[PDB]
């Protein structure tokens, strides 16, 4: 029988700063054992300050993809070329998704950019639509890695103040993009490790309110 | 089944066993597999008996309509004809079909249309069950240019073995002779056929 | 896995990867997939992990008694017996599939067993997940009176194939080279070419960090 | 998920729990499962988190159109009913949700429907929905009295989830309070159990199964 | 929801400095029965693209009439159909790879694997990868099926990288997969020796090579290779 | 069979079986004693699959019984427990198992103290100051981990005990038929008939 | 209905400068229902320590086992089982039984009394051994304690820095998973000190 | 299906269809409601040019749309069977969906949307 | 949903149905009233599928009452049923078919008789002097068949059908938390409080 | 697998092609799946590669314990103990192997064995996968008491044939001679073959 679904394997991961937020995500395309390209670039810019990844399922997720992309051209022209704010593009999403409730986009889906106060913003969705905003989210094949790493070194979780008995906690405070981008790359590189499907490149994208920057690192290939 | 169609000289010539089967059960002893679609433009069939029928009358319908309005039809037209109900059906059908006609212009000229309905020309051709056994025999025995009694032996020959064979083949070896002084039906009995 | 053999001039070598999964997890980094069965009888193993590590030692025990028995030095072709016919007896359920080389009195040999108990002879030989890869380089690169330094290029190249294409194999290659009148000589890291890159932070936390409720000394004496 | 909803004294208390799932996988531990319909209406989420998500605040859509078109707050009951018959048009294509709807109005005072994805419509005092509902239950159950002070009754509803976050391996997170009066809902703010529990634990003398 | 019934196996390709090559054999498989020689299953679209096609043949065909239709339909209305608005190779996959994912959501799937390689009108290297569920990628290097597994691993020690492309000339890379082809047809069980084999450069343009053989093989050491282990005559 | 709840307290454990006994749509008996005594400070509850249950419940009691004869001594309740997990831990890998879940309450002698032990059909034991088997936990756990102590006396346990089965008779779908309610203390064990 | 995952709970070990650590959580549950919060799974046999992740049942009969030959080894050895050795009879023990397996993900830890060096092994349900410089993970939330691990460790940490990375280590990965928590506890081993600390974690 | 628009916009704004309509209204039996501090009373005009008739069983000018709401008319008696019908449908409709009767406004703000659909719909008067 | 009953006297017709909605191993509700009433001398309970069971009932008793509206007049107990028969027998060929099994106890005043019909999902009627929907009829059909006289009073009718709550109460595996009781005679539809 | 044996005036040569897979990868192109079970007594394999080798191993055990006692065993004999194992172990086997021996008073001997474990003493015998493709030729082409160069050239066009048209076969032909001169081992490869 004709399975309509893959699995294209890689991993993303988006994390919010105070005046800005990355996306980022590994370059590598898998089926099954094989390597079907050590960069393809699932991590995309929209418009608008948004940037998003759809990872799982790649058919589906370029999709997808397009059509968001086509979503804020017709924003622009049906509302006098108005700026389609993070929050307005994670409902909009909600709909693109939800759409296909009962032949679902097998995807993990993250946009980030800057909300309508200037701060970094990061929205993350399961294949059915459902959305949350979080300071920290990973997606694909290696979330489950890197995900409890982000919750101790972005959230602080499990961290109390030295001396105070377990009682005062690590006090949270926002990350430099110097910081961000450190914890990203260590991320990656310890999924690569240990995740087959992870590796080949990492490409991140960082919003500020100047626009969205490249950043490009060597994964181990094999 | 055993069938083939086979380009020579003169034009091109379709050959087939005469058994129908369900089962171990030879329900018909004596079928005409080798079917008219046109003048001179002619299908072996094999597969489903209802469905192979059913494609046959819709293209002989075709090809009636066609002449109609456009003249004698090629045999390409045909095999597309036929091309197109075996593709775009290909999920409802058992229908291993070639097609074979004569033109003067382009002489004969064999097709082939597979479960898949995709379509292949070639110098001949062998479907069904039987054909399985004769690969061997008709790849070293045929050669192109053939007069019309050397392609009427290498036919009978072939499908004597194929029905030797296969189980689901026999009977009698009915054969169609398609060429520019007309057309001409073979029939070929066991007695012969058998101690060949 | 990807695992080689090579026969040459005076000798045979084998050659492995060292990645252990456990579906898309990489579970060990720097596996032996080299099994010693005598001191020049040697046995690179893919499958079931635990299956190719049981036969080789139980092979390799009864390999022993047998040598002591018959005051000889074993037989490759004993251990290509005795493997296929335990491996046959367990109808593949034993997922063990190996390739086994060395020397003895009667020469240099070269040989294959499938989980299922048939046996394979050639000159070069290639099994598991990445020997779609590795064969593919050795159909390209092997031919007739290859010497020494030669035949351990073309293994450890062939598997280096597995190691960059195939998900299932990654990290070192392991080498053992079995040579006609002297030691075999097994190569531990012969190559590593995957080291992990410098980490971007440390990640030592302050003394304190974690919250304790209770301290209280073991006893491990009598 | 652990929710529940209970009417006393002095209104409706709602309190849910902020963990999502997928499996055994923790995928967030703050969820907000409680929405905000209007200043008198609120709707709480278990089962699907896009099915509950999705439809609950296409309800809160329905309910703005509906004063738009009446000039008037629409009913706890209408409410409810646009939602279970919604589901209902659904009923077989697979939707999972277990939701409450309560809220205040004139006509009808405190009010609590359940709705779930079968099509199940009840009014009551008191339920619990989620994969934790029973443990929630225990503790609401052996502490509920009608005259219940404001004060007693947050802590109750905040006590019960809490009960359910720490048995029921697929809740947890943190508590989400909600107050619901003549006047309204009022939110009693996100109590995260990794504080909370060790909190109650001390100030309680329960939890006496923990390690202290 | 479909079975695949006459079947092409690999078609294998690589970038190079000018341009792009790609080969597939000419067999058309029917299961374990290697039934129809004369097939090609390379289509060449323009003077500037070809399209190779492994899985369903009978769905290769209704793709072979597509984009013949496609350059019947771009050429009306369009005086400049043969200059600037003739056929790209990227128009012709964004097509293909728009139906390919089309059928797959309608779960009546075209069963192929597609690589299209061409030369873009400013010059760059096309090379992309589609299949029957539409998942499209791109790599200095494709192939479809057992070149997946075997050519890929050889084209890649040629070029592993981006950079290693202008460094990699049109000798060195039909080299590469000439001797693919061959390490096909000893291990591949629904290859044959026959093939075809393009090159689309931008200085020299489309070459189309047919009726090549593999040659330069390996058999001899198969006279010494007796029995299965201990068999000596 | 069902529902089966222990509690320990200071100085004893109470153990509360559910009456019970239904066969397809039919309430067979409403006065089924689910316990069986082991020895005279250890008490075992049972419940699961209909003969495998008192099957295996005897044939520990015997063997129990056995060695008290054998050695003119009573086995602790740890020892009994170990005894009992060991035989359906060798049981699950049987050709057919026992699908038998049962709590033992004791008292040690020796130590002077309750002991409550909660071992599955699998052979998975944990010590517990209150336990539960079936659906019954997913009430009683979370009630009991709101109102239990560990310093309560016999009667607060049996009121805290009639908080359980309160919830159980509103909120489960089964009519269970109330429960019979045992002691397990330095004196032995002994029945409530009035509950 | 899968084995290895109706109990829930995990365990990890760790290398640091001239000292081992091994850790797990205190969760035993049914599927979804908490059932024990004091189900340790790190036991210890003379100076070599065993923790042992999966269905429950199994892990205590393991133990047991495991005792009953460390026992009888010391009997007729005169003395104490090394690290090394054990892992040996743990690899042995799991394939005896290949086609009907305990369902369990044991971890070894130690320091061998003769050489001084550190030790710790990781073994599937049937045995095979899994050796590591630097950490071994086992239980339900092997993939978040792989992704902690890689992450915060170093080499050469010193025993009260090597206890803050293995806590972190297991507690920010119990916190992702359902079927973990419920408490931890961490050992630290020394050549001839060895101290146990019971540590704070959420309780949901 | 007949599609002809028939009430169109004449050259001085009007909609003659719909104001010819107004004519048939006119021509009808009056009808009156008054509406008193606690009730209202609908008085209906029944014209005596027909004698002979059953008052059991003729029609009844006063229809009730649910049992709280009533409704009269002036004009064509078979066109008003078909609003009332309507009406009649639509009050249990509310009744189901609402868990309330309908009010008087909203009963009559749909029947006049009913109505004025028949204005500018293709093929209806 | 589960248990519903009904009991043909004299002159009234008696309907008791249970008041319990369970759901997996909760009951959320015990006060369920699992009937509508579709015209003043007619009343339908309902058990069957969760969700189907309210939105069958309710759509009826909107096609009786905009019925009784557009006639000015109340069916009797006999069309309504037939009403209901067919709905059900439509439904039973649909996509989706309704799982909903009722009782019709409705009193005619044009032939002032008390009329009781069993109309199961499939669309399958009959008129009966007694009447269960589900598992109930396999203790009250018989125990009706001894204790019920064509001629008893609607307090008779209610002692006769205390008799079959106390049976399903004694024998029945469930908790179903007791029923309520409505009584449809010459003056319409009344319910009893205290059951 | 291609693999057949024919008897001939001096005695009996053996044929076969040198291709293992798993599905559609070759894991082996060079096969030898011509074993020898005794000095003149040798077979033809296919099926299971591991079942075709534990039989094999087995018989060679039993004739050599045959040899010790009672000096040469018969052809016969050897089909004998073939069949006992494949008949007795039907349900757990996937082997079928052709026989072939040369006595000095029996000459050439041909027994086949299918999957069900009977056996057929045959002038010739053909067998594996790519044996359906050359009935007809092989049944037109076979002549009793043929010279050693024609035997060659008949199993070299046969199996040339059953290689072109199975997927599962080819690589090259191995052959094996059986007369009173002794043993000898002929290969073919495919640029010879191939093109006949
Ligand atoms: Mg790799
Ligand atoms: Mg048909
Ligand atoms: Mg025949
Ligand atoms: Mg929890």
């Amino acid at each position: 029988q004709f399975n309509p679904y893959g699995d294209n394997g890689g991993t993303i991961l988006g994390i919010a700063g105070e005046d800005f937020a990355v996306l980022a995500g590994d370059t590598r395309n898998i089926t099954d054992y094989s390597i079907n390209s050590r960069y393809e670039p699932k991590v995309f810019d929209c418009g608008d300050n948004i940037v998003m990844s759809a990872n799982g399922f790649a058919a589906d997720g370029d999709a997808l993809v397009k059509r968001f992309k086509n979503s804020v051209k017709w924003y622009h022209f049906d509302h006098n070329d108005k700026k389609l704010s993070i929050n307005s593009a994670a409902r909009n999403i909600q709909h693109l998704l939800y759409g296909k409730r009962f032949f679902p986009y097998y995807v993990h889906t993250i946009i980030a950019g800057l909300d309508e106060d200037g701060k970094g913003a990061v929205y993350s969705f399961d294949p059915v639509g459902s959305y949350e905003r979080e300071q920290c989210r990973a997606g694909g094949a290696a979330a489950s890695l890197i995900m409890p790493f982000l919750d101790n070194q972005v959230n602080f979780k499990n961290q109390y103040e030295p001396g105070t008995n377990g009682k005062v906690k690590k006090p949270l405070k926002y990350l430099s993009v110097e910081e961000v981008i450190k914890l990203v790359r260590d991320s990656f590189t310890s999924a690569t490790e240990r995740h087959i499907q992870v590796g080949d490149g990492l490409e991140i994208l960082i919003v500020t309110k100047d626009g969205v920057r490249k950043e490009f690192y060597e994964l181990k290939r094999d | 089944t055993s069938i083939m169609a086979v380009t020579f000289k003169d034009g091109v010539i379709l050959g087939a066993d005469s058994r129908t089967t369900t089962g171990a059960y030879i329900a018909n002893r004596v079928t005409d597999k080798l079917t008219r679609v046109h003048d001179k433009i002619w299908c072996c069939r094999s597969g489903s008996a209802a469905d192979t029928q059913a494609i046959a009358d819709i293209v002989q319908y075709h090809l009636e309509l066609y002449t109609s309005q456009y003249g004698t039809p090629s045999t390409e037209t045909a095999a597309s004809v036929f091309k197109e109900l075996c593709y775009e059906n290909k999920d409802n059908l058992t229908a291993g079909i070639i097609v074979a006609g004569y033109d003067d212009k382009n002489k004969g000229e064999v097709y082939t249309i597979p479960l898949g309905g995709s379509v292949h020309k070639l110098p001949y051709a062998i479907a069904g069950s039987g054909s399985t056994f004769i690969y061997g025999y008709c790849d070293k025995n045929f050669r192109e240019n053939m007069s019309k009694e050397e392609t009427v032996d290498f036919i009978k020959h072939s499908l004597s073995q194929a029905i030797k064979w296969d189980g689901s083949s026999g009977g009698v070896i009915r054969m169609v002779v398609l060429t520019a002084a007309g057309v001409e039906r073979l029939i070929f009995y066991p007695d012969e056929y058998e101690q060949l | 896995t990807t695992i080689v053999g090579v026969k040459f001039n005076n000798g045979v070598v084998i050659a492995a990867d060292t990645r252990s999964t456990q579906g898309p997890i990489v579970a060990d980094k720097n596996c032996a997939k080299l099994h010693r069965i005598s001191p020049k009888i040697w046995c690179a193993g893919a499958g079931t992990a635990a299956d190719t590590e049981a036969v080789t030692q139980l092979i390799g025990s009864n390999i022993e008694l047998h040598s002591l028995y018959t005051s000889r030095e074993p037989r490759v072709v004993s251990a290509l017996q005795m493997l296929k016919q335990h491996l046959f007896k367990y109808q593949g359920h034993i997922g063990a599939y190996l390739i086994v080389a060395g020397v003895d009195p009667t020469g240099s040999h070269l040989f294959s067993i499938d989980a299922h108990g048939s046996t394979d002879v050639g000159y070069y030989l290639s099994l598991g997940s990445g020997s779609l890869a590795a064969m593919a380089v050795l159909e390209s690169h092997w031919k007739q009176d290859l010497t020494k330094e030669e035949a351990i290029k073309l293994a450890s190249d062939a598997i280096q194939a597995g190691i960059w294409n195939d998900l299932g194999s990654g990290s070192n290659v392991d080498v053992c080279v079995m040579e006609i009148g002297k030691d075999a000589e097994y190569l531990r890291n012969y190559l590593t070419p995957n080291v992990r890159e410098e980490k971007q932070k440390s990640y030592k936390f302050p003394r304190g960090t974690t919250a304790v409720l209770k301290e209280s000394i073991v006893n491990i004496c009598d | 998920t652990t929710t529940l909803a209970f009417r006393f004294q002095g209104g409706i208390i709602v309190a849910v729990d902020s963990r999502a799932t997928a499996g055994n996988w923790v995928a967030s531990q703050t969820v907000k499962k409680v929405i905000e319909i209007n200043p008198f209406l609120l709707g709480t989420m278990a089962g699907g988190a896009a099915d509950c998500q999705f439809w609950e605040t296409w309800l809160g859509s329905q309910c703005r159109l509906h004063e738009l078109r009446e000039k008037e707050r629409i009913s706890v009951a209408a409410a409810s009913k646009i939602l279970s018959n919604l589901v209902y048009q659904y009923k077989g294509a697979g939707l999972s949700m277990g939701t409450m709807i309560c809220g205040y109005t004139r006509k009808e005072g405190p009010t609590i429907y359940y709705v779930d994805s079968d099509g199940t419509r009840l009014k009551g005092d008191i339920f619990c929905v989620g994969s934790g509902q029973t443990f929630a239950y225990g503790v609401l159950d052996s502490n509920y009295k009608w005259d219940l002070s404001v004060e007693d009754a947050l802590y109750l509803g905040k006590r019960s989830i809490l009960a359910a976050a720490h048995r029921d391996a697929y809740s947890g997170g943190s508590v989400n309070l909600y107050h619901v009066t003549e006047d309204g809902w009022i939110y009693h703010g996100n109590h995260d159990v990794g504080e909370l529990f060790w909190k109650v634990k001390e100030e309680e003398g329960s939890f006496n199964n923990v390690i202290g | 929801t479909q079975q695949p019934i006459v079947t092409g196996t690999s078609v294998i390709s690589m970038k190079y400095d000018n341009g792009v090559i790609i080969a597939a054999d000419n067999l058309g498989s029917y299961g374990s029965l290697l039934r129809f020689n004369g097939v090609e299953r390379l289509i060449p679209v323009g003077d500037n693209t070809v399209v190779g096609i492994s899985g369903d043949i009978s769905d290769m065909q209704h793709i072979e009439r597509l984009l013949k239709d496609l350059v019947t339909e771009n050429a009306y209305d369009n005086p400049l159909a043969d200059a600037e608005e003739a056929l790209e190779p990227s128009y012709i996959f964004e097509y293909l790879a728009t139906v390919m994912y089309q059928r797959r959501s309608k779960m009546n799937p075209l069963w192929n694997a597609i690589i299209v390689a061409g030369v873009q009108s400013n010059g760059d290297q096309f090379l992309r990868y589609v299949n029957l569920l539409g998942v499209t990628y791109s790599s200095p290097t494709l192939a479809t099926g057992f070149g997946a597994h075997m050519a890929n691993p050889l084209l890649r020690k040629v070029v592993d990288r981006e950079s290693d492309i202008p460094k990699t000339t049109v000798q060195v890379a039909e080299e590469a997969i000439v001797n693919a082809m061959r390490v096909l047809y000893y291990r591949d069980a629904r290859s044959s020796r026959n093939f075809s084999l393009a090159i689309i450069d931008k200085n020299t343009g489309l070459t189309f090579k047919k009726n090549l053989q593999v040659e330069n093989m390996k058999w001899d050491f198969a006279k010494d290779i007796k029995g299965y282990g201990t068999q000596k005559i | 069979m069902d529902i089966i709840l222990g509690i320990r307290v200071q100085d004893s454990v109470i153990l509360a079986s559910s009456k019970a006994v239904t066969r397809g749509i039919s309430v067979l008996k409403d006065s089924d004693d689910k316990t069986r005594q082991l020895s005279p400070h250890t008490l075992m509850s049972f419940a699961g699959e209909a003969g495998d249950t008192v099957q295996f419940a005897e044939y520990i009691q015997a063997n129990i019984q056995l060695y008290s004869i054998r050695e003119d001594y009573e086995l602790s309740p740890q020892a009994v427990s170990s005894f009992v997990r060991q035989e359906l831990a060798k049981s699950i890998r049987s050709r057919r198992p026992y699908q038998v879940n049962v709590l033992i309450g004791g008292y040690d002698k020796k130590k002077n103290k309750p002991e409550l032990y909660q071992i599955d059909y699998l052979g998975t034991k944990v010590e517990l100051p209150y336990g539960a088997h079936g659906y019954s936990g997913f009430y009683t756990f979370s009630l009991l981990d709101h109102h239990y102590r560990p310093d309560m006396t016999t009667e607060e346990g049996l009121d805290l005990l009639k908080l359980c089965v309160q919830e159980l008779e509103k909120r489960m779908p089964m009519d269970f038929k109330g429960v019979i309610v045992k002691i397990v203390d330095k004196d032995g064990i002994r029945q409530v008939d009035d509950f | 209905s899968d084995p290895s995952s109706i109990n829930g709970g995990i365990v990890v070990a760790m290398t640091g400068k001239d000292c081992v650590a091994i850790a797990c959580d205190l969760r035993l549950g049914s599927q979804s229902l908490g059932v024990s919060n004091k189900f340790e799974k790190i036991f210890h046999y003379g100076h070599v320590f065993l923790g042992i992740t999966g269905l429950a049942t199994d892990v205590t009969t393991l133990n047991e086992m495991f005792r009953y030959k460390t026992n009888l080894y010391k009997l007729k050895e005169e003395r104490a089982i090394e690290p090394e050795t054990f892992t040996q009879l743990v690899s042995s023990s799991l394939y005896e039984r290949r086609f009907g397996p305990y369902f369990v993900g044991p971890v070894v830890a130690g320091i061998n009394s003769k050489s001084g060096k550190p030790f710790i092994a990781g073994f599937d349900l049937i045995g095979c051994i899994d050796e590591a410089k630097d950490f071994i993970v086992s239980g339900t939330a092997s993939d978040q304690l792989f992704g902690m691990c890689e992450s915060l460790y170093e080499p050469n940490l010193e025993p009260e820095d090597l206890f803050e990375t293995i806590s972190q280590a297991l507690l920010n990965a119990a916190d992702r998973d359902a079927l973990s928590g419920w408490g931890a506890v961490v050992y630290i081993i020394k050549k001839d000190e060895v101290v146990k600390r019971y540590l704070k974690m959420r309780q949901d | 299906g007949y599609d002809r628009a028939l009430s169109i916009f004449s050259p001085d704004g009007h909609i003659f269809q719909v104001e010819y309509a107004l004519e048939a209204v006119k021509r009808g039996t009056c009808a009156v409601g008054v509406k008193g501090k606690n009730c209202v009373v609908l008085g209906c005009e029944r014209r005596s040019t027909l004698k002979l008739q059953d008052t059991r069983i003729t029609p009844s000018k006063v229809s009730k749309i649910d049992s709280h709401v009533v409704l009269s008319f002036s004009g064509l008696n078979a066109d008003s069977r078909i609003l009332i019908e309507k009406a009649r449908v639509e009050a249990q409709s509310h009744r189901l969906t609402l868990e309330d009767p309908v009010t008087v406004e909203y009963l009559t703000r749909y029947v006049a949307g009913v109505q004025q659909r028949y204005t500018q719909s293709g093929g209806v008067r």
